[PDB]
């Protein structure tokens, strides 16, 4: 069949191309459901995950920008202290003691 | 004490830790980062000269690592089952996001927190080239960096505003700054050393679509010649046995051969040789798009059918003679399109494509505009007697039909060899 | 042989096979060889060449050792361009004058790679000279009919020769079949 | 067909080849209108090319 | 050496223009981080008219 230009219009029709946008940012991994249930899940579970995907889908940056609104718990202070002029040993503090 | 300097793993205790596992396999530290993580403690790494160092207790890891790559660096990963009992989430990426008036508002969200400045037409523009990437109609590519290089490029050529001309601008100037091996073939074709014929008719040759491999992007015509001879029922590709055949390409090769034996029965092994030939090409081919082409070109040397050289033919085909669905569709059609309108449009001009790749038609400005005006066209088909009733201008059915056309072809091919053993015998 | 050598050997295989159909399969055995050259050929160039030995041979057509032939072709018969066409004519240029230029020799060469010939200035001076010919052709048949020096076309034409020697070849072969069976 | 001299005469004609030339010099890229036009495009943009 | 200094990291305020041969770019850029830093293509065409 003889494919009309109707039927091969893709393009979204502009109507105004000179009105510029306000938009709200979107939330981290829109459009990406699936890896932001699996980084939810391996978040409360404290369990290790590890992001796929091609490349250039900015899955770095998004994870950044998605951990940085999460909120943990006030990890303790760790911090090397020397028992010795020979011996170092780890030690854990309340946060904010160090 | 104060001489050890903290890493990694030290500055994400309690949090998370984001490592890159092309990285990590790269310089060999995978299997050190996944002793650590298992013994669940680690020390810093002491120069092997130093005379005793410091007795030293291995830093707790409290951190959750997040490792971020594409999925060859994790199947060649994990292949180790260490990695599937540590890395035991797998948050994975779709490489495209459906196309949705919500995603196009996403987008445009995303770009201006990126620093743009948008406009309607812009963002629209934009969110069509994320579905052109995409190469489907109702899914955009999900690649959120392309699409910011895109803008980026786009804010260079529109002084800093993404308007819809600014960002046609920017395509037009990346698909025109790796256009050189398109202008050189356009310039040989044009002087006649790579001889293509857009109009008139030819009784076996049909223009096939290919793509350049050398860039996965660039699609041009490529004209196919099938000859018949009586014979042996081989079907004889001449590209693929002279090398330069694909191992998908072979199995399209076969793939019409069992069509061509199981659909025309009226003697015993089908009685013609074709030989099937991407001449002036010089060079692999590798898909099976090329399947409707041989097959119209095969069906045309068989019954002597001229067929149209105006309509360039893609398409893969099953040996039940349906038109399959095929890759870089966009890119066949622009390269057919551009060899037309450098030889000159004619108003006739056009494309054989399967239905299967109608939500993949997306098609640039100019062909669009060319269609509407009439002086270019686009045939979708389901079976590969569509497509050669399109290109010969006949029906199959009825009499004086292509159908029994082909019939008579085969006949005579038939003929010739029965004569051919009757003189042999006496 | 070349990867894409073997391409042009098919594509002469498929016309002759499609080209002259008054038997089953084509009734004759070409065998083409390149003597003395015991190193490999890789372009498709030999096309027309290879395509019109096999002819002369089929045909048993005298062709013209004066001229050296050049060009690719297609199934379709159709003599396609050709890279390095200035080093191929200059070589045989080269080659003639060594052994002494008659008038008469020269190259037949696709009429595509018109825009490519850029030759050297000594043969432009003995073609002007009438010393050194170039035929630009388009099809095999064409590039024939100046080797053999005659028309297909009409009775004792090229192409009724070559009929004529396949009908010979074909009677050999049906002959030896007609004694075996008696 | 016969090619004549004429057909295969490429070479520019030369008229007076004891004339010395004074030429301006070219513009860079001359001739190369896609490369210089895809540096002015990185250079505008400080993008990498 | 020892220690060295604490040497601030110098910053990158230039622009890279990668010259070279195809064989040397397509024997690069099939690192996708090539493609995303060195964007701009500048290609210059073998012959001229």
């Amino acid at each position: 069949m003889r494919l009309s230009y109707e039927a091969l219009e893709w393009r979204t029709p502009i109507e105004n191309s000179t009105e510029p946008v306000s938009l709200p940012p979107p939330p981290p991994f829109f459009g990406q459901e699936r890896a932001r249930e699996a980084l939810e899940l391996a978040i409360r579970g404290g369990f290790h995950a590890y992001l796929v995907g091609p490349p250039s889908l900015g899955k770095h940056e998004a994870l950044l920008a998605y951990l940085s609104t999460q909120s943990v718990e006030t990890p303790p202070d760790l911090l090397y202290v020397p028992l010795s002029e020979r011996k170092v040993a780890v030690l854990t503090l309340p946060s904010g003691q160090e | 004490v104060s001489l050890i300097r903290p890493g990694a793993v030290h500055r994400a205790q309690g949090g998370y830790l984001i490592l890159d596992a092309l990285s990590l396999k790269r310089e060999g530290t995978w299997e050190a980062f996944k002793r650590a993580l298992r013994n669940g403690q680690v020390e810093p790494v002491t120069e092997p000269q130093a005379p005793a160092g410091l007795e030293v207790e291995p830093f707790p890891i409290q951190m959750q690592v997040i490792l971020v790559g594409t999925p060859e660096a994790f199947e060649g990963l994990e292949e180790d089952p260490a990695f599937s009992e540590l890395f035991r989430i797998r948050a994975e990426f779709s490489p495209t996001l459906p196309a949705s008036p919500e995603n196009c508002t996403a987008l445009g969200g995303w770009l201006l927190a990126q620093g743009f400045q948008l406009t309607q037409g812009g963002l629209t523009r934009l969110y069509d080239e994320a579905r052109r990437m995409a190469e489907q109609r109702d899914r955009m590519d999900a690649r959120l960096v392309e699409i910011r290089a895109l803008a980026e490029e786009a804010a260079v050529l529109g002084g800093g505003l993404l308007t819809a001309e600014s960002v046609e601008q920017a395509i037009a100037a990346r698909e025109h700054r790796s256009f050189l091996s398109e202008e050189e073939f356009l310039r040989a074709v044009q002087e006649g050393v790579i001889r293509l014929r857009t109009t008139g008719r030819a009784v076996g040759e049909v223009n096939s679509l290919v793509v350049v491999e050398a860039a996965p992007y660039w699609g041009r015509p490529a004209r196919l010649t099938a000859r018949a001879a009586p014979g042996r029922d081989h079907l004889i590709s001449i590209d693929r046995e002279a090398g330069l055949g694909g191992q998908i390409f072979h199995k399209a090769v076969l793939t019409l051969a069992g069509y061509l034996r199981s659909r025309y029965i009226e003697h015993g092994s089908l009685p013609v040789t074709i030989s099937l030939a991407f001449e002036q090409n010089y060079v692999s081919i590798e898909g099976d798009s090329a399947g409707l082409a041989e097959l119209v070109a095969a069906l045309s040397a068989i019954g002597n059918l001229p067929l149209r050289q105006d309509l360039a033919v893609t398409g893969a085909v099953d040996q039940t003679g349906k038109v399959l669905a095929v890759g870089a569709i966009n890119a066949k059609v622009e390269g057919f399109f551009r060899v037309c309108k450098a030889l000159g449009l004619s108003g006739t001009q056009g494309v054989i494509l399967p239905e299967a790749n109608l939500a993949n038609l997306t098609l640039r400005a100019e062909v669009l505009e060319a269609v509407r005006a009439g002086q270019f066209h686009i045939y979708a088909v389901e079976t590969a007697e569509q497509a050669l009733e399109i290109l010969a201008g006949a029906r199959m059915e009825g009499f004086r039909g292509l159908q029994e056309k082909i019939r008579a072809g085969l006949e005579a091919f038939a003929r010739l060899e029965e004569g051919h053993d009757k003189e042999d015998r006496e």
